[PDB]
């Protein structure tokens, strides 16, 4: 059992504390940028291996390694993970906040008439401008919670850099005209929003 | 065929008319025209029950050693027809019996034939044909004339003549038919059948008017 | 008072070095004919007595698999066989289109007689000969059928002289002067690590080089338990060396009487093709006594469990990957390469809490490219008669299975694409050291002064 | 020098049988062995597999052995891998690596790595987007939802494309059926409402299809 | 455990030519069973065989032109074989057989074969593939001399071969010889049966010549007897 | 009672000074072992001439050290050079009696090159010339 944080806060200049615990572990510590090639940065545990820049070095125990970095910067940015020769850490989402926080603009949209026609009733909750890249979504009819037709998506990165998700509660045209209004709540940094929409309209 | 000739009371071998390749496994039988088949010797060497101590086969051990029967004392009686059924382990399934070897056994007592001789029936004159008939019996070996003759002239017309064959005490017999007319029958003074063995020759007579 | 340095000449110091050691073979001659691959026209001969000399106080450090001495080895062996190869008959003219068909119709067919033209002596003359061929060594192209040597779109192909000899006899190994050789004389002796007994030796023990896969033959044995030694027990990329303490016996035999055809190509050139089989067309094999194998098992997952914990599962499996001479326990047997299905060995199941021998099916090569290379192939010819020969199994080499459920349980394997990993099963025991007889100290001893 | 391509990304269904490649140059490719590592988008890395070239052995995660099958082509520098009764929950990233330029002889772990090749399994047979709008009624938002069409993208827009601004479309989720679907959303002044017309369009190649939805202004 | 063959004698070409074995004193299941034939004037062939597991192989040279069965009932085994030509002409035989193995290596390999030894056998049946049409014999006395004396039956221009002769239905058994049948130029056979007995029965005693011939199914019950003088 | 060839190579460093003609001896031969041999008349031939160049090859350059030296003839000269104490500073009993030549070699891996300076410069060339000048007379 190979494990390690999930998540770290951080910011420029600054430094970033992570674990890893397990049996030989912190062998070598990657990085994979959101797409494609993860890549060596120490072998061993402490180990610059040759050809990367200074500021990294790494720590362990019997048990638990420990990775460490200064002057911190928006480049290291990515999914930073803990190797055990056959075994693979979980993964740490290293977020560097170059942004200023930015609350989730929500809006919700009740089933159309023509999605109504053909057997179908489908809720559109859109989450845009938020940072960082990160919105809960909470279905909940009358405040009890709905468990059934629940699709999420990840944060995509917009143009101006503040994040965007969506979300779709899929219903019936049997479920639309039962409960009085379907309140989806979007949780952003532990603040709780609540938008509501019924067939009666604003 | 491949025939063979051995003397009375000499050991015979017989030899496979096909050779072993490899590990093999032989079946003898042994025929004589005209009755079923027996086994002699079957896995090279076992004797089934039934045969005698005389007859043993060739035992496969290790290879090169040709498929042999080796028959102690020759009978007369054991002139026969003799298969060797040869399976390999190289071959394929042995679907052929082999080459016969046609078993011919000498030194058997010279037998003069016994000869009768029948004139047509009451019942065949009847109904107007003549054939007569020349039975012979209990002679070795087997090769003998037989001649028909018109009072003492030859003849060669409706004359049938059948083949040698071995009796079961191993001697031979015989027979011959001359196809004729009531007009022959009654009109010649007798007829008469020859039959040659060995240099000699027994000779019996029929005529219209006898008792 | 005064304090002065002073030279000593002779003195036991030494340091690591790799340096160019020597062969050693017993000055047994018995030529009487002309073979002999290994111990070559001059390969030294061994003292009578060798001065194995015990060194007191003495703790050295071993490493086989940095050692320089298996490296070396390795290499050795590779520049006999192109040096016994290069004189011999060169099958250029061996790739025509061949003409095959299959031997038996009792089937309960792996062999082909093969009819192809070939090259006379004559140059303008051809022949239409007849062969034998394992089927290994030869491939289908497109009504005939239409076939050719395996090796014939890879590489070329040279036959063994067929007076030469493939058995390995033991060779040794002596260092020159001012060398020497390091001799680990502990029993548990770790993969690696420092050796608390060690004496010294002019030479190494009789080493047999034999060449085989996944299974040690005709080695060296090991003392008390069963030694495991891995560069890293725990890595499975690096394989898992073992020892044995008892050694079981191996009858291999090529239960045909195969028979050998001298076909002349040219001048001087001769082919020896495969004639037919006399006898019965029996497959190779290989029996180990079932009750024995099952005994050796035992003190193998004793030795691991002080590695992998008192307990745990700990399996046996076949091979999975690989070239067919390492899928196989490959070897050569008397001058035929043997390649035998090694399941019914690694079959089993242990938990760690008369004979009924095993039968192993063995394929045959003559054909043949050694030592993971590819450029000259080898033919070897065949040889004429049935073969057994009798070989120990004084080793194995193992490996271990990736990341599971937990390590619930541990799975072990067989293979050695290495061949190093052959010589260090009989040279784990050595290392090489540079001799430094000069040392300084400081005493009170002073010259007499020149004024 | 010393790097590894991979063969292009591939969609399979289940049960099929699946071969990629890992082209290798710029080191000696027959002397270090060649792992084999899954990432998921959305868990950890499951490593496979190893296969010197030297012998070309083996062995695999017990998770995967049997599945699998890996193998190499010297003559050409270069490994391959097969991965048989494909499901749906081995959709995934693929890539190759070793580690050669370390000063680690002991095999471990990898710095040298292929770009990737992503396979998706799914029985992405073709299936028809159905494009419903989304209802106005300050200001008023109005938009149009594509649901259920195999495998992405789709192209959705407004009034022929003469109404650009104060849009925003978010990213569309596979639906857990096999299914794409997303939908999008425009800002419109509530004085529009009842007079001004507002109409949404969408597009999708893979089956030929075109769908539009009119919305005529409710008075609201 | 006995086997006797019984068939039709005679089929014209193109036909279907079956025989069927009765077995007397064993039943089927215990042993592998087979059929041979003799043609006159070469050795014998193999023609296949069934095994205990009703499981039947046909030699490939007969061009898939037979059918073996066991009717178990009638303790009968059975065989068929169509597109029959006057090459056919032969005696069928049948037999038991008993399946030998023969190890010669490793028996988890397969290095052995199996081969058959015949142990048990039929009296074999005369068949002729001919488009003639049978005829039954005519059968005539051949009296004794009236001067011991020989007596018998002559059977007269027939077709096919064979004819079965008794003396008194069986209860004459010393001294009947009777004789192979002559095939006359006219392509039709005659054959001879003789009794040798006392002249001083003459008179008193009645001597019938029992004539079987199956193939035309002809049966004739022929008085002998002495001469008026 | 005599064992052998380097049997005190981990006892303390004044025991093995003593047994000094036992090694002087196994450092060339060489040609008892192999001269080549030529009794019968490959890669061994090359392998034992490699090998038979190493052994002479490390022989002379040591051999050449006692020379300009003036330790031809000996196998123990004494030097007028002073044991600077920072070399080792372990008094005339840590260094000859509970240590082997090994763990002193080891803690006098260093400075080995200074010495050799100071044992070719500071005696062997003023020495010499001092001799000739004193035998004029
Ligand atoms: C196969 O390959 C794998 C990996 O690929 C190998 O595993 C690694 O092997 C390394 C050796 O090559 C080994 O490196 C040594 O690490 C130790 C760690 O000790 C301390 O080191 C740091 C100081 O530099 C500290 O910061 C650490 O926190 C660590 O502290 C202690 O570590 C203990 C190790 O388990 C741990 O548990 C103890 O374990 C022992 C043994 O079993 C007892 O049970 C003991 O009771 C336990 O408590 C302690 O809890 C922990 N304590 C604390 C407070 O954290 C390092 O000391 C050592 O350095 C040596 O040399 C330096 C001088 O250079 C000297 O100062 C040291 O004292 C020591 O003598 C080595 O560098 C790796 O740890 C190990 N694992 C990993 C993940 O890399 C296998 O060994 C290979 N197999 C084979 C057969 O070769
Ligand atoms: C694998 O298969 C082989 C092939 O069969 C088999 O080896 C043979 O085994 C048989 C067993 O019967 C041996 O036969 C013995 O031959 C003895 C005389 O040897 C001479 O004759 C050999 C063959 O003779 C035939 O061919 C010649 C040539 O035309 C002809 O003159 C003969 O008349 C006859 O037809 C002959 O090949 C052999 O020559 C050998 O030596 C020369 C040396 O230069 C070499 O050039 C040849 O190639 C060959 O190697 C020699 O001329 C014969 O006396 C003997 O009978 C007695 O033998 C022993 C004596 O110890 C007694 O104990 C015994 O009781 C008899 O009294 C027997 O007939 C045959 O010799 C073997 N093959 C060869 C080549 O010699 C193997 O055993 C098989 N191995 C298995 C199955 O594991
Ligand atoms: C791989 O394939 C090869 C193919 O070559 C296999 O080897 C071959 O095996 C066969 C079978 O044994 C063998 O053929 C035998 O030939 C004998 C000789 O008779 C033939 O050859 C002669 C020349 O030797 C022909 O000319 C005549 O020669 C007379 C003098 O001997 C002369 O007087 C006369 O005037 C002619 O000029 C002759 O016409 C005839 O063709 C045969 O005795 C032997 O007998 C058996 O097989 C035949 C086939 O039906 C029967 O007819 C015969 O009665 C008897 O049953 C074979 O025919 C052939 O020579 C040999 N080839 C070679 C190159 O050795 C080999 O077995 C295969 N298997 C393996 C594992 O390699
Ligand atoms: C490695 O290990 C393997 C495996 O052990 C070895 O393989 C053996 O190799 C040898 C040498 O090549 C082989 O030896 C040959 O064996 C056969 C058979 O010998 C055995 O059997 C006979 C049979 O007699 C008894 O049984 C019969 C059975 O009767 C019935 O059989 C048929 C069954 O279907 C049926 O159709 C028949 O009609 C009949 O009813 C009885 O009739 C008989 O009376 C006996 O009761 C015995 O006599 C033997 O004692 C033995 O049991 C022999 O014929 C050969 O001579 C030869 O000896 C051997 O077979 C191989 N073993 C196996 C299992 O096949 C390798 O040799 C080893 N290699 C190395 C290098 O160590
Ligand atoms: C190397 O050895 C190989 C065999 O291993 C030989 O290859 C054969 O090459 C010949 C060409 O000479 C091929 O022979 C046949 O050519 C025939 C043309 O007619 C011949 O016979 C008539 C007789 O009147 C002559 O008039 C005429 O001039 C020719 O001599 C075809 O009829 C053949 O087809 C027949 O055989 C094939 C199978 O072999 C069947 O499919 C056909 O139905 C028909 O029965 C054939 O084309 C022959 O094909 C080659 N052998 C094989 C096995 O394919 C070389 O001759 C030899 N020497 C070299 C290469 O120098
Ligand atoms: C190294 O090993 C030696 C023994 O080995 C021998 O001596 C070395 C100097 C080397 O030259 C080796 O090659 C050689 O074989 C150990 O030496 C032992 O030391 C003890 C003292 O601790 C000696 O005891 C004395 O013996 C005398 C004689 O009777 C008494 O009068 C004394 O009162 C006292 O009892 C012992 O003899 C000696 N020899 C042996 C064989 O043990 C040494 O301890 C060891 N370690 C070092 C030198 O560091
Ligand atoms: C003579 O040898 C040839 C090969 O050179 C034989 O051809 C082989 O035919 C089989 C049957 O159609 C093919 O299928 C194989 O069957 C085996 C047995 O179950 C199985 O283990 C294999 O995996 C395969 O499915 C086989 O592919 C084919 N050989 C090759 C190389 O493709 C031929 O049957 C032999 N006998 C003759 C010609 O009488
Ligand atoms: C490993 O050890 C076994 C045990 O010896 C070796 O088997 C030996 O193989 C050789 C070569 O086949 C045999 O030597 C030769 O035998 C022939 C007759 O077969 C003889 O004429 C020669 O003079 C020579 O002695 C030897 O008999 C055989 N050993 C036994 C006990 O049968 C094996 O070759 C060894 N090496 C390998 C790589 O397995
Ligand atoms: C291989 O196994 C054989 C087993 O037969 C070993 O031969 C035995 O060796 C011991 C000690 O050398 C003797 O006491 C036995 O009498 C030998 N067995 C015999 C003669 O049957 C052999 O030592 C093993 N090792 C090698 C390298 O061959
Ligand atoms: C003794 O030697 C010590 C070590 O220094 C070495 O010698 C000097 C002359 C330089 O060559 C230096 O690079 C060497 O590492 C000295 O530190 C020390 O002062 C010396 N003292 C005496 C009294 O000679
Ligand atoms: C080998 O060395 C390691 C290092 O301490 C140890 O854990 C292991 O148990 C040793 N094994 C043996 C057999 O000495
Ligand atoms: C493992 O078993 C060995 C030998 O029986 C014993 O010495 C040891 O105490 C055991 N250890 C554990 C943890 O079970
Ligand atoms: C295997 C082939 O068989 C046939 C012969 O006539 C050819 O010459 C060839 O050897």
């Amino acid at each position: 059992a190979l494990t390690q944080p999930r998540s770290v806060s951080g910011s420029p200049g600054q430094s970033v504390n992570i674990s890893c615990t397990g049996a030989y572990s912190g062998l070598g510590w990657y990085q994979q940028h959101p797409g494609r090639a993860p890549k060596l940065i120490i072998y061993e545990v402490n180990r610059r291996p040759s050809g990367v820049s200074d500021r990294f070095s790494g720590s362990k125990s019997g048990n638990t390694a420990s990775l460490t970095i200064s002057g911190l910067r928006t480049e290291d940015e990515a999914d930073y993970f803990c190797s055990a020769f056959e075994y693979f850490g979980e993964g740490t989402k290293l977020t560097v906040l170059s942004q200023p926080k930015a609350a989730p603009s929500v809006t919700l949209f009740p089933p159309s008439s023509e999605e109504l026609q053909a057997n179908k009733a489908t809720l559109v909750c859109l989450i845009s401008d938020f940072y960082p890249g990160a919105v809960t979504v909470a279905w909940k009819a009358d405040s009890s919670p709905v468990k059934a037709g629940v699709e999420t998506t990840t944060p995509s990165k917009q143009s101006n850099n503040k994040y965007a998700a969506s979300s779709y509660l899929s219903l019936t045209p049997e479920q639309w005209k039962s409960h009085k209004s379907y309140s989806c709540q979007v949780t952003h940094e532990g603040s709780t929003v609540e938008k509501t929409v019924a067939p009666t309209e604003c | 065929v491949r025939p063979l000739s051995v003397a009375l009371g000499e050991t015979a071998r017989i030899s496979c008319g096909r050779q072993a390749l490899g590990s093999r496994a032989v079946q003898w039988y042994q025929h004589r025209p005209g009755q079923a088949p027996i086994l002699l010797i079957y896995n090279n060497q076992d004797r089934p029950s039934g045969i005698p101590e005389r007859f043993s086969g060739t035992p496969d051990i290790n290879f090169g050693t040709r498929a042999t029967l080796t028959i102690s004392g020759v009978e007369a009686g054991d002139e026969a027809d003799y298969y060797c059924h040869m399976w390999d382990s190289r071959s394929g399934f042995s679907w052929s019996f082999g080459g016969a070897t046609r078993l011919t056994v000498l030194g058997q007592p010279k037998a003069a034939p016994s000869v009768t001789l029948f004139p047509p029936s009451s019942e065949e004159l009847q109904a107007n044909k003549a054939t007569l008939v020349c039975l012979i019996s209990d002679f070795y070996p087997g090769a003998v004339t037989v001649a028909w003759k018109a009072d003492s002239s030859p003849v060669k017309a409706g004359v049938e003549t059948t083949t040698p064959s071995k009796q079961s005490n191993n001697k031979y017999a015989a027979s011959s038919y001359l196809s004729l007319t009531p007009e022959q029958w009654k009109s010649h003074r007798s007829y008469s059948c020859q039959v040659t063995h060995e240099g000699s020759t027994v000779e019996k007579t029929v005529a219209p008017t006898e008792c | 008072e005064n304090l002065w340095v002073t030279v000593y000449y002779g003195v036991p110091v030494w340091k690591d070095a790799e340096t160019t050691l020597f062969c050693a073979s017993d000055a047994k001659a018995y030529e009487t004919e002309k073979h002999n691959v290994w111990a070559t026209h001059a390969c030294v001969p061994t003292d009578p007595n060798p001065q194995e000399i015990h060194l007191e106080n003495v703790t050295e450090e071993f490493n086989m698999w940095k050692n320089n001495m298996v490296e070396q080895m390795h290499t050795d062996i590779i520049s006999l066989w192109d040096q016994s190869l290069k004189p011999c008959v060169k099958l250029t003219p061996l790739c025509v289109t061949l003409q095959c068909t299959n031997v038996t119709n009792n089937i309960t067919g792996e062999l082909k007689n093969c009819s192809f033209n070939m090259t006379t002596e004559l140059r303008d003359k051809k022949q239409k000969v007849y062969s034998l061929f394992y089927r290994l060594d030869v491939v289908q192209i497109n009504s005939n059928k239409e076939y050719r040597l395996i090796n014939c779109n890879t590489s070329a192909i040279t036959q063994a002289c067929p007076k030469v000899s493939f058995e390995p006899i033991p060779i040794h190994y002596c260092a020159p002067a001012g060398f020497a050789i390091l001799k680990c004389k502990d029993k548990k002796f770790n993969g690696t690590g420092p050796c608390p007994s060690v004496s010294t030796v002019q030479c190494t023990h009789g080493i047999k080089p034999v060449v085989s896969t996944q299974l040690l033959l005709n080695g060296s044995l090991a003392e008390e338990e069963v030694m495991i030694r891995s560069e890293n027990i725990t890595n499975n990329a690096k394989n898992i060396l073992v020892q044995f303490n008892t050694p079981v016996q191996i009858n291999c035999t090529r239960p045909n009487n195969n028979t050998r055809k001298s076909i002349r190509i040219g001048p001087g050139q001769a082919f020896y093709a495969t004639g037919d089989i006399i006898g019965d067309i029996r497959q190779a094999h290989c029996n180990v006594s079932k009750a024995t194998w099952n005994e050796t098992l035992g003190k193998v997952v004793k030795q691991l469990r002080k590695h992998f914990g008192n307990n745990t599962i700990i399996r046996f499996a076949n091979s999975s990957g690989g070239d067919l001479e390492v899928t196989t326990h490959s070897f050569n047997c008397g001058g035929e390469f043997f390649y035998c299905n090694t399941s019914g060995l690694f079959n089993s199941t242990w938990i760690s809490n008369s004979n009924d021998s095993i039968t192993l099916p063995c394929r045959i090569k003559q054909i043949i490219n050694m030592w993971q290379r590819i450029g000259q192939a080898m033919y070897a010819p065949p040889i004429q008669g049935v073969i057994r020969c009798v070989s120990n199994i004084t080793g194995l080499i193992l490996t271990r299975d990736g990341g599971s459920t937990n390590s619930t349980t541990e799975t072990f394997r067989p293979g050695g694409g290495d061949m190093r990993d052959n010589w260090r099963s009989e040279l784990y025991k050595y290392k090489v050291v540079k001799i430094e007889p000069l040392g300084v100290a400081p005493t009170r001893c002073k010259r007499r002064v020149v004024g | 020098q010393v790097q590894l391509v991979q063969s292009r990304a591939e969609v399979k269904k289940p049960g099929a049988s699946v071969k990629v490649s890992c082209e290798a140059s710029g080191y000696n490719f027959v002397d270090h062995y060649i792992h084999w590592v899954r990432q998921a988008p959305g868990q950890r890395p499951q490593w496979v597999g190893w296969m010197n070239p030297r012998g070309g052995g083996v062995n695999y995660s017990q998770r995967f052995q049997g599945r699998v099958t890996m193998t190499r082509d010297t003559s050409i520098d270069t490994a391959y891998m097969q991965l048989n009764r494909l499901t749906s929950g081995d959709t995934a990233v693929y890539y190759c690596a070793t580690q050669v330029k370390l000063d680690s002889s002991a095999g471990y772990p990898f710095d040298i790595w292929g770009q990737g090749t992503m396979v998706t399994v799914s029985s992405a047979s073709t299936k028809g987007p159905s494009v419903f709008p989304l209802a106005p009624s300050g200001t008023a938002a109005l938009g149009c939802l594509v649901k259920d069409y195999f495998p992405e993208p789709v192209t959705v827009s407004w009034n022929s494309g003469a109404l650009t601004s104060g849009v925003h479309t978010f990213p569309a989720v596979l639906q857990s059926s096999g299914l794409y679907s997303l939908s999008s959303v425009v800002t419109v002044p509530s004085s529009s409402l009842g007079t001004q017309t507002y109409i949404c369009n969408v597009n999708h190649k893979p089956s030929n299809t075109k769908v539009d939805k009119k919305v005529e202004p409710k008075s609201c | 455990v006995q086997l006797q063959e019984s068939g039709p004698g005679l089929v014209k070409p193109s036909e279907t030519l079956s025989v069927t074995c009765s077995v007397s004193g064993d039943s089927m299941n215990n042993y592998y069973w087979t059929w041979i034939r003799q043609s006159p004037g070469k050795g014998l062939e193999w023609i296949g065989y069934i095994s205990d597991r009703e499981s039947a192989t046909y030699n490939p040279s007969l061009n898939s032109r037979v059918v073996i069965s066991r009717d178990t009932s009638k303790n009968q085994l059975s065989l068929k074989l169509n597109s029959v030509t006057p090459a056919d002409t032969a005696v069928y035989y049948c037999a038991t057989a008993r399946r030998g193995q023969r190890i010669y290596g490793v028996v988890s390999f397969g290095e052995f074969f199996y081969y058959y030894s015949m142990d048990v056998w039929g009296k074999g049946t005369t068949v002729t593939v001919s488009s003639a049409s049978t005829k039954g014999p005519s059968v005539f006395p051949l009296a004794p001399s009236s001067k011991t004396a020989a007596l018998g039956c002559l059977v007269k221009d027939y077709f096919p071969e064979p004819v079965t002769v008794s003396w008194n239905s069986g209860a004459l058994t010393s001294g009947v010889h009777t004789f192979p049948a002559v095939l006359q130029s006219s392509g039709l056979y005659s054959l001879s049966s003789v009794v040798t007995v006392p002249s001083s029965s003459l008179g008193t005693q009645t001597y019938i010549c029992n004539v079987n011939h199956k193939p035309s199914n002809t049966k004739v019950d022929k008085r002998v007897e002495p001469k008026s003088c | 009672v005599f064992l052998g060839f380097l049997g005190a190579a981990g006892s303390t460093m004044g025991a093995a000074s003593m047994t000094l003609t036992v090694q002087a001896r196994n450092l060339l031969s060489g040609i008892v072992q192999q001269q080549s041999n030529l009794l019968r008349a490959t890669v061994w031939g090359i392998k034992q001439l490699q090998a038979r160049v190493l052994a002479v090859e490390r022989y002379l350059r040591d051999q050449q050290l006692l020379g300009i030296w003036g330790c031809s003839g000996k196998l123990i000269c004494c030097t007028n050079v002073p044991w600077n104490s920072s070399w080792s500073n372990r008094n005339l009993s840590e260094i000859w009696d509970n240590m082997t030549w090994l763990q002193w070699d080891k803690e006098i891996s260093n400075y080995t090159q200074i010495i050799y300076g100071l044992l070719e410069e500071s005696q062997n060339q003023q020495e010499k010339n001092e001799q000739d000048l004193l035998a004029l007379d």
